[PDB]
């Protein structure tokens, strides 16, 4: 029986808890936290615009996700940024899906 | 060759000429970074608990 | 108190004296590691 705290979805921290039984007996259960992040290793200071460079630090404070940037990106919903595009003197502004496959229209 | 041309990044390259290949040339490269498995550096820092 | 005396480890120690007592008081100690061992299972993955 794993109950599950909180989960931040553009975190990916999945902070979880379970009480392991032993014995019946005085008490000497142990109880724990069991977190699972997943860490990019290739994303930026915005996941959205490409401009940043790498970023190396990464922060991880458990009690402000269990109460902003982030570094994973959501399967939900949809990160777009504007880019240009250009054909000849001209351009035009248009939008652009930094990920596929996530919020593609149905 | 000398040391530091080894430590320097260096083709290097070696040519095999046979009649049986089909090609009858083979080239093979090699240098520092040829080979080098991945080198760790965990540097974890544990005291700053305290013991919460 | 204040946190950072908390942070220190003191004795911090609570005497309770009363008459059924066999020796009319009793004091407890509470630390920075006074309950659990905290033993940590703390894993790295790089898969
Ligand atoms: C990097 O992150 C910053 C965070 O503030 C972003 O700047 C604004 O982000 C909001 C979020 O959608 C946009 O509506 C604004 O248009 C952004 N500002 C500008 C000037 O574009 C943005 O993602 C990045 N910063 C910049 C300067 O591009
Ligand atoms: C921590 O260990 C327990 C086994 O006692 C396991 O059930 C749990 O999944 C582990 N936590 C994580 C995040 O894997
Ligand atoms: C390995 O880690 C140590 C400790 O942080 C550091 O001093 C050293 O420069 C590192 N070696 C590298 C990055 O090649
Ligand atoms: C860490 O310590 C606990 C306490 O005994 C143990 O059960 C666990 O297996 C240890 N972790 C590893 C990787 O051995
Ligand atoms: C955590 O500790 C438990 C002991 O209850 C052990 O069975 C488990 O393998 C540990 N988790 C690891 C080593 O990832």
């Amino acid at each position: 029986e794993r109950i599950v705290l909180v989960d931040n979805k553009c975190k990916c921290a999945r902070i979880t808890s379970r009480i392991i039984r032993s014995s019946e007996d005085p008490n000497e259960d142990i109880v724990e936290r069991n977190i699972r992040i997943i860490v990019p290793l290739n994303n930026r200071e915005n996941i959205s615009d490409p401009t940043s460079p790498l970023r190396t630090r990464f922060v991880y404070h458990l009690s402000d996700l269990c109460k902003e940037t982030c570094y994973t990106y959501d399967r939900n919903k949809c990160y777009t940024a504007v880019v240009p595009l250009v054909y000849g003197g001209e351009t035009k502004m248009v939008e652009t899906a930094l990920t596929p496959d996530a919020c593609y229209p149905d | 060759v000398s040391e530091e041309e080894w430590n320097t990044g260096e083709t290097y390259t070696c040519v095999v000429a046979h009649e049986a290949l089909p090609n009858r040339v083979t080239e093979r490269t090699v240098d520092k970074s040829t080979g080098k498995p991945t080198l760790y550096n965990v540097s974890l820092v544990m005291s700053d608990t305290a013991g919460t």
